[PDB]
RNA sequence: UGAGGUAGUAGGUUGUAU
DNA sequence: ATACAACCTACTACCT
């Protein structure tokens, strides 16, 4: 009842798994060892046993690799005496699957049998094995594919799933933890333009309708304009930060939203100028920048045994990072590595092109754990304390350096 | 410390009603739904072209091998797979000169030069169609690798070799739509990769290891342009219409307008999906907006309600409009004031901007594919790219990027959002993989606007997208 | 709805267009492909649709 | 343009309020 | 018309 496929087993799987399923799912039973995941140590006497009292017919794959191997031949020759014993002329059918193979070279058990021709067409050739098998009343069942759908589950696909295990993952997120109580506008009138640069100020402030808006204190900003040096304390707003956060702000004076954009401005810009304290190297790129180390500054280049600097063929690779605040779903500092090429330790190529060509060259062979670890140790460079980082806003706002970790229910085995 | 949520992997339907992940397995296994009888190609380009045609035509009957085959799944031929013919004999030749390519070929603006070489390969296929005697199923284009190089919008010829979109492949398919000639369009190198060769002897593109995967998406290409189905969604709801909007840029006319084209998706009384198009863009006369009018959103909505109907015998109850912009309070009103009371409009936004990379912590592998992160009732994070345990690779090249996907407007669970999104993921017709990042309605809206933008001369174009892919 | 048109050439015209509006629709957007198409017409069309 | 993915280079719009 | 934030598209370049 049975259909014996014998083959090379870690060379012809290929087109041995085809066929296989193919002929399960058209309703004949196939007897082929890798449908089983499981084979016992003495599997040849149970080959043997199956090949004596089961198959009706012995497919043989005829291959390059399978034209001498030793199991292989060691079933051509129990196959042999089955079909001689049971005066069956047409038990062997050798499918002809390897174009290397020459006709003049198959074994010689096989050199005098009619083979299926499977090198031109694989179509054609389960055509006539179809064929073959009608013509000699080989028996089978009514056509299934469920069968064959079970088979591959089953086989195929039993260790490529996924599992119910815990996994940690590690984002680019900084959740911020301590924020300033309230955010005040001052009211300087003009102030000669009130200081119309604004980014040039030593503290993080912007323009609103006829107020500065910062952090800080009114007298924090006489150095650069002393018209603040006569103005008083009585000629300012002061809000509460934690209600806006909390988004409980009202009334036509100003929109919560308003409010929000510019508490991202402000802790956009305390981060570029606390960037810069930190004295690195800062690269302008189409819509945003980026800050990275040079070859010199570190001893050597090796932060917590990952490595930030180091060269590909002649030119040298630094890793960077570019920071961008944000307040949805919750205050988070979004960070983007990046890579930047520089033709000698400290300087930088002019041309786009290359860098571009260079950076694909070189992300090609980094994968998950390098990016991680090289961020985290960028990031860790930073920390102006054990578990935080500050930036300037008298008062402050820190940030934490272990960015928040994702919990997942599923996960992989390798 | 935040949690994630898992989303199961979406199965597509065969043959024998058969579902499966992988649609090449599948394929291999059970085969396309359809039952063509064959395929007849005709082939235009030099002689060469043909050659090089015909020698991977029969190249791609015998079995084709990856380096690996459990990452990559093997091509045993095309009729094995498709079980229809696709042979070297049914080939249509119109024989394009060599002469006749470079007299067009060297000229000072781009315009002229794409304009004439165009032109030039669309005069055979349209006499070809209408005053020969033969049917042709699918036209192959064989073009040289010049024509590609010096076609483009932004490309510049050397000055020692010295309406309508400056680029081959969308003037190409855009001045066809009116004869509607489904066209696939090869470069010479893409089949003959190995005569090709940089100046260190290597060829420029290698596809020694992954030729069963070209093989794979030529063939699911070839054979859906054909008119064949080789897989549909098995899970989708009924009542449910899927819509998907895209904008795009045309520079043709003197003053810029935003084009919005559609693609519809939902599910026939016959069982069977029904994907296809949503044309006549309609434009917006301001520039950098990107916002449809009451009138043309009345319109669009009128038109998918209507062929929904025609197609099914009532209106959906539930539509779903996928955009990667975000509707407004005028243009949503506008569309509500169409549908009926049984009809739920939801509008949900998906974007690939926001930054959020989840990197594991011991591995060298990244995040499986399916994971969620619902940031609230209307927000959450999907990761359609990654690591895939079935092929033991990841889909992505470094890190995946997650689509932040959001509920707009309506009413709607985001958890059915996401798993909506993440079986759509699995209907690409133009390649042959594992489902891609983006989900299919929004890919060919892409797909048809980049086509119909580029002749103005389109006054009702096909929904079929064998004649846009 | 169109063959009991007094005039032959508007009940002729209509009726052709209702023919000829599917095989168009079907052609261009519809996934299939047809080679031919094979117009199976009645007697009562065909008897009243002579000049 | 076999097809996806990852980046980079440019431009534009919108609410405010100088 | 300048400054900003929050969204938008067009056009390449490299990997497998
Ligand atoms: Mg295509």
């Amino acid at each position: 009842n049975k259909i014996f496929i014998s083959h090379a087993t870690p060379d012809d799987n290929d087109f041995t798994r085809w066929l296989a399923l193919k002929l399960i799912g058209l309703g004949y039973e196939v007897w082929c060892d890798i449908l089983f995941l499981d084979k016992g140590v003495d599997f040849w006497s149970n080959i043997e046993k199956v090949i004596r009292e089961d198959t009706c017919k012995f497919l043989l794959v005829s291959s390059s690799y399978s034209n001498q191997r030793e199991g292989v031949l060691k079933e051509l020759a129990v196959a042999a005496k089955v079909k001689k014993q049971l005066k069956d002329d047409k038990f062997i059918i050798p499918l002809a699957i390897d174009e290397q193979l020459s006709y003049d070279d198959i074994n010689i058990d096989i050199v005098r049998l009619n083979a299926i021709d499977f090198k031109m067409s694989w179509a054609r050739g389960l055509k006539d094995i179809l064929e073959a098998f009608e013509k000699q009343k080989v028996p089978k069942e009514v056509a299934d594919a469920s069968k064959s759908n079970l088979l591959y589950q089953q086989i195929f696909l039993h260790d490529k799933s996924v599992i119910e295990k815990e996994e940690i993952y590690d984002s680019n997120w900084l959740s911020i933890l301590s924020f300033p109580e309230e955010l005040r506008f001052h009211e300087y009138n003009w102030m000669l333009p009130k200081r119309f640069d604004v980014r040039e100020l030593t503290f993080p402030a912007v323009r609103y309708k006829n107020y500065l808006c910062t952090f800080a204190w009114a007298y924090d900003f006489t150095y650069h304009l002393p018209k603040t040096e006569t103005y008083h304390k009585s000629k300012t707003i002061r809000i509460p930060t934690e209600e806006i956060l909390s988004g409980s702000y009202d009334s036509n004076f100003i929109r919560n939203a308003e409010c929000k954009r510019l508490i991202v401005q402000l802790l956009n810009k305390a981060f570029e100028l606390r960037m810069k304290d930190k004295e690195v190297q800062e690269y302008e790129m189409s819509n945003k920048t980026a800050y990275w180390l040079e070859k010199g500054k570190l001893e050597k280049d090796k932060f917590e045994k990952t490595m930030l600097v180091g060269k590909q063929k002649d030119k040298n690779w630094h890793f960077a990072i570019s920071g961008a605040s944000k307040l949805y779903p919750f205050p988070v500092l979004m960070i983007s590595s990046h890579i930047f090429f520089t033709a000698d330790g400290k300087k930088l190529i002019d041309s786009s092109s290359v860098q571009h060509s260079s950076r694909r060259r070189q992300g090609k062979n980094w994968w998950n754990n390098t990016w991680r670890t090289k961020l985290l140790a960028f990031i860790k460079y930073l920390s102006d304390d054990d578990t935080s980082f500050y930036l300037e806003m008298e008062e402050k706002v820190f940030v934490s350096n272990e960015p928040v970790k994702f919990k997942g229910n599923v996960s992989y085995n390798i | 410390m935040k949690e994630l949520i898992y989303i199961e992997e979406p199965k597509i339907l065969f043959a024998h009603g058969q579902k499966c992940t992988d649609a090449r397995d599948g394929l291999a296994l059970f085969g396309p739904l359809n039952n063509l009888y064959g395929i007849k190609s005709g082939v235009i380009g030099t002689k060469q072209g043909l050659k090089i045609f015909r020698d991977y035509l029969d190249h791609i009957q015998k079995p084709i091998y990856n380096s690996n085959s459990i990452t990559r799944p093997m091509f045993p031929g095309f009729e094995a797979v498709f079980d229809c013919k696709w042979e070297s004999t049914g080939i249509t030749f119109k024989e394009v000169t060599n002469e006749d390519i470079g007299k067009f070929l060297y000229n000072s603006s781009t315009h002229k030069r794409t304009y004439d070489l165009v032109s030039l390969f669309i005069d055979k296929i349209i006499s070809a169609n209408k005053n020969e005697d033969e049917n042709v199923d699918v036209w192959f284009v064989i073009v040289p690798d010049e024509i590609y190089k010096y076609c483009r919008p932004n490309s510049v010829l050397p000055k020692e070799m010295v309406n309508y979109d400056a680029q081959f492949h969308d003037q190409f398919k855009a001045r066809l739509l009116k004869h509607t000639i489904p066209t696939q369009i090869f470069r010479e190198s893409t089949l003959a990769w190995r005569d090709f060769k940089n100046a260190f002897g290597l060829p420029i593109r290698d596809f020694s290891k992954i030729e069963g995967h070209l093989a794979w998406t030529i063939s699911t290409a070839a054979f859906y342009k054909a008119g064949g189905k080789p897989w549909k969604l098995s899970d989708v709801r009924n009542g449910v219409c899927y819509l998907g909007l895209v904008y795009k840029k045309v520079e043709k006319s003197k003053n810029p307008r935003n084009a919005c084209c559609a693609a519809q998706m939902f599910l026939d009384n016959g069982d069977g999906t029904v994907f296809k198009g949503e044309v006549g863009p309609w434009y917006n006369p301001k520039n950098g907006q990107y916002h449809l009018e009451p009138k043309e959103a009345k319109a669009l909505l009128s038109q998918s309600l209507q062929s929904y109907k025609e197609q099914i015998g009532e209106y959906p109850k539930e539509v779903f409009i996928h955009a990667k912009t975000r509707f407004n309070h005028q243009e949503w009103d506008a569309f509500l004031e169409v549908t009926p009371k049984e009809t739920n409009l939801v509008g949900v936004t998906i974007s690939k901007t926001k930054p959020l990379k989840l990197y594991k912590t011991e591995g060298d592998y990244t995040i499986l594919r399916g994971n969620a992160y619902v940031v609230n009732e209307r927000s959450a994070f999907l990761w359609t790219v990654g690591y895939v345990p079935k092929i033991q690779t990841a889909l992505s090249m470094e890190v995946p990027n997650p689509l932040f996907i959001e509920i707009n407007k309506g009413e709607a669970d985001i958890k059915q959002v996401l798993k909506d999104i993440l079986s759509l993921t699995k209907l690409n017709y133009n390649a042959c993989i594992f489902a891609d990042g983006e989900p299919v309605t929004l890919r060919f809206a892409d797909k048809i606007g980049e086509i119909l933008t580029a002749s103005t001369d389109i006054k009702t174009p096909p929904l079929a997208f064998k004649y846009y892919i």
